[PDB]
């Protein structure tokens, strides 16, 4: 996937 | 409890058996520790929570585009720790050289921006530096590129009075180290493209390719969807103190999980593919 850099979903 | 040699001697044993088919390397700050670099994310000993001193919004801004416009002051402070030169790689780094000497090694994609993989002699093409590195610096309004010694340079005054601008549209200049809110290099998505597509190849041809995901949380995206993207017939392995991302939340009936550091995993390994021989040669070029 790509998309700007984040911490994942919680 | 019992050592981690016979679960590492399976994966000795898929390679020996699965031999026509490369490795992937997907890495975090995990392999680095013992290097010197903490990781980021363990309860008490990581950076993230070492942080306080700081007195940021929260650990992660210090990493995130917005904040750092807002106030680059916190990011000098923590690059001036965190700046490559006085490390050396660890006996994993050099675990990879390994892979690569015997050209068993199709790409090692790695979170970390200490560049240990390339000091370890990996060559550049077999390398994803997905979060970038201290290697130039960029405008994070325009994007224009400036070498590496004007961040530098900045980064060795005490007090630091004005920081790095970019002369074509005034935003604040970084190392091309991908923050949060801001996308990967091209190269991440094109590479894994490639691999995947690689992949796809060799199970829909037979021998199984493997995939080792060491040393990190796989708490950030999108790196984190890189072994959830690992198609289903490919046989995945997790090197890690703890068991994290998609190995914990959909854990596939092929997946192989150690819990080891990854020096000792790195020695249990070449010890059982029986590739002493030519690990001394690296170890001592
Ligand atoms: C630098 C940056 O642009 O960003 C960082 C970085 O690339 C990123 C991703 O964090 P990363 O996942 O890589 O870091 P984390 O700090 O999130 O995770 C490190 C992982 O490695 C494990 N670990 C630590 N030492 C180890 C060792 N010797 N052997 C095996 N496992 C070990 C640890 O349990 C943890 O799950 O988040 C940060 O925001
Ligand atoms: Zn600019």
């Amino acid at each position: 996937k790509g998309g700007a850099k984040r911490h994942r979903k919680i | 409890t019992a050592s981690t040699e016979m679960s590492v001697r399976k994966i000795a044993a898929h390679m020996k058996s699965n031999p026509n088919a490369k490795v992937i390397f997907m890495v975090g700050a995990g392999i680095s520790t013992s290097c010197g670099i903490p990781d980021f994310r363990s309860p008490g000993t990581g950076l993230y929570h070492n942080l306080a001193r700081l007195k940021l919004p929260y650990p992660e801004a210090v990493f995130d585009v917005d904040f750092f416009q807002s106030d680059p002051l916190p990011f000098y402070t923590l690059a001036k720790e965190l700046y490559p030169g006085n490390f050396r790689p660890s006996k994993f780094h050099y675990l990879l050289k390994l892979f690569q000497d015997k050209d068993v090694l199709k790409r090692v994609y790695t979170q970390n921006i200490d560049t240990l993989e390339r000091q370890a002699g990996v060559k550049d093409d077999l390398i994803i530096e997905a979060h970038g590195s201290f290697a130039h610096c960029h405008c994070i309004g325009c994007g224009k590129v400036y070498p590496p010694q004007v961040f530098k340079s900045k980064l060795a005054e005490h007090p630091i009075k004005d920081f790095v601008k970019c002369d074509v549209c005034g935003e604040l200049v970084k190392p091309a180290i991908v923050f949060f809110g801001e996308d990967l290099p091209d190269s991440f998505s094109e590479t894994w493209l490639n691999d995947s597509e690689w992949l796809r190849e060799k199970i829909t041809t037979p021998q199984q390719p493997l995939v080792i995901v060491v040393g990190t949380s796989l708490a950030v995206y999108p790196f984190a969807s890189l072994p959830e993207e690992i198609p289903r017939k490919v046989k995945r392995v997790l090197c890690n103190l703890e068991t994290v991302g998609d190995f914990k939340a959909n854990k596939r009936p092929t997946d192989l999980i150690v819990h080891q550091y990854s020096d000792e995993f790195a020695e249990q390994l070449v010890e059982e593919l029986g590739w002493q021989e030519d690990f001394e040669k690296i170890l001592t070029a």
